[PDB]
């Protein structure tokens, strides 16, 4: 199952086992990891709009993200991700779709989209939470005197 | 600019048989896979209406008589069996880049 | 032994994975002073 | 239920200019474009261009820069034409749409039209 | 792994994680479900072809 | 084999505004969802250079003035604004099949 | 960085053999195919063939079978020109080009070009 996800999504396993989150991609049957440069939470910006107003029906299918590495570097433009993930080419252009509504990770919390416009935040507990967990309720032999 | 071409100009009809037109985009008009083609019928004297978008898939509150077929520049559009609601004024368009046009149009008739 | 039938969805429910959770380390282990003893009875 | 009324038919000198108006209603004015498209029966139906309410961007056919603009008051729900230089051919329908059924962003939802004519 | 599957299959990992057959499609980063109509089997016929 | 042809041989334009040319393969040059349509600018005497690969992709080192548009057999060349830096000659050609072909070419200067 | 030096102006008595040389440099020689393309200003430019010096195997445009052959020098990091029976309208510039930079192999690094004459 590892295997079939590293060819699935090799950053997240990259990240995962390597321990640190890294860039990652299958070069055959190995992996090539390069990791990633943090940034500060405060240095990222959501532009209101997913739309492409430059050309009709095309819409950006993840939130433009302009952020800075330090608190007073350039501004740059970029994409968000996954996993709070910045990227710095604005690509991942889909079909504009009606009722189209989404939440996507947004440090440590979501950013609700509706219609490819911002709507708000939300905190992470504002959304129903499913556990793919499995409780193994270990509790220890106490001791006795 | 995408010009749109459409071979009956005018095309009369009879009732209960195949209707079929065609739309010429002059080059491709498919992104994503998605052939952003769309089809309109405006009954003289009232707005058009949507028929078929993206080249293929049904708009809503239409009757299945109504068929869009078509990729790449040649797009065509097939009814069976055509009645008297099909006798109006009929455009094909794309919405590929910003100038989006229309079709020079196709009317349809009884012979 | 039964069927489905399943509408699609709509934003009205909406769900998420819980989060990994951080459950506890290994205890320190008892730490041991090691001696030599002479018990008395 | 979802509508887009517009102003009447005008009556206007050559040369003057206008204000055509598409009130929507039944949904979120600001949450999609508004599109206006050009009708005169002798030609084929022509798009002009469309403006972003939540935005107020807009873009507009090539050919009509000057002739046509476009605004849009989302207090009102309302988008608004500004015709200027009003030619003897510019004498036209002028349909107002939207998007919001179709799964794609197309014009499926309309006005009754507006049919503007200029003479003496 | 779960991720990747919730991307891959969405209704069963949802069916699974909730508790019960629910249909789910993601919405982003997050799943919508909705629960499903359950259907007697003597209820269903096979078309041949 | 494949032939390309441009429908502008020259084309004089005036800075500032677009800039459009376009290219025809005759036939498919669309391998694995790519289109292998190359364009090259040659100023006279000395070298031509990359400017789009794959029909959409950007060549490295060159203004995203640019840009570039096709699938199948039609495929264009889109410029704006256009600067005295395009006052070259202009070349697409294709990497489909082994006898590999160029374009008749489009010159563009100033009216 | 990467660059193929040429040989410079040949003047030569049709039908005669020449040799022309691509020098490269900045890069593993033997990596990337040598594509040769002809130049005459009449004619649109015109591809010839490529070598690949990796394992000296080439592949030549159809009507260049004994007009043209190529060679390949991994010790001097050279592929060379065999020119043969050298018409009055051979006479044109000869690019010797390789991949390198695009994501896809395509020929976007040149040479200074040739510029081969035969007269009398």
């Amino acid at each position: 199952l590892w295997n079939e996800a590293r060819k699935l999504n090799p950053n997240a396993i990259a990240s995962v086992t390597v321990g640190r989150r890294v860039s990652a991609r299958m070069l055959g049957d190995v992996m090539a990891v390069s990791t990633c440069v943090p940034v500060a939470a405060d240095n990222v910006i959501v532009q209101n709009s997913m739309r492409i107003s430059s050309r009709p029906g095309a819409c950006y299918s993840r939130p433009l993200v302009s952020f800075r590495y330090e608190d007073q570097g350039p501004l740059v433009e970029g994409q968000l991700g996954e996993n709070n993930e910045l990227r710095l080419t604005r690509d991942a252009i889909e079909p504009c779709t009606v009722g189209h509504r989404r939440y996507f990770t947004f440090g440590g919390g979501y950013v609700y989209f509706e219609e490819y416009a911002y709507s708000h935040q939300l905190s992470r507990a504002d959304i129903t939470t499913v556990s793919t967990f499995i409780d193994l309720n270990i509790t220890m032999l106490e001791d006795h005197e | 600019d995408i010009v749109l071409t459409q071979s009956p100009t005018s095309l009369a009809v009879s009732l209960g048989q195949r209707a079929t037109i065609s739309c010429r985009a002059s080059e491709s008009v498919d992104n994503f896979g998605i052939s952003f083609m769309n089809w309109f019928q405006q009954k003289p004297g009232q707005p058009p209406k949507l028929l078929i978008y993206a080249a293929s898939n049904l708009g809503s509150g239409v009757p299945a008589r109504f068929s869009g077929s078509g990729s790449g520049t040649d797009f065509s559009l097939n009814i069976h069996p055509m009645e008297d609601d099909d006798t109006a004024m009929y455009f094909c368009q794309q919405s590929k880049e910003v100038p989006l046009t229309f079709g020079a149009g196709t009317k349809l008739e009884l012979k | 032994a039964n069927f489905y039938v399943c509408p699609p969805p709509t934003g009205a429910t909406v769900v998420q994975f819980e989060q990994p959770r951080r459950c506890p380390t290994r205890p320190e282990g008892q730490n041991y002073t090691e001696g030599i003893a002479v018990v008395f009875k | 239920q979802v509508q887009l009324q517009q102003s009447g038919p005008e009556l206007v000198k050559p040369g003057a200019s206008v204000k055509l108006s598409c009130k929507a209603s039944g949904y979120s004015f600001t949450t999609y474009d508004i599109n206006w498209v050009k009708e005169r029966p002798g030609q084929g139906l022509e798009w002009i261009g469309w403006i972003y309410p939540r935005e107020g961007s807009t873009n507009y056919n090539e050919k009509f820069r000057g002739k046509a603009t476009l605004t849009a008051d989302t207090s009102s729900s309302t988008a608004y034409m500004e015709l200027h230089s009003l030619t003897s051919e510019d004498s036209a329908v002028y349909f107002c749409a939207t998007y919001g059924s179709s799964r794609y962003y197309t014009m499926d939802y309309w006005g009754q039209g507006t049919s503007v004519t200029v003479s003496s």
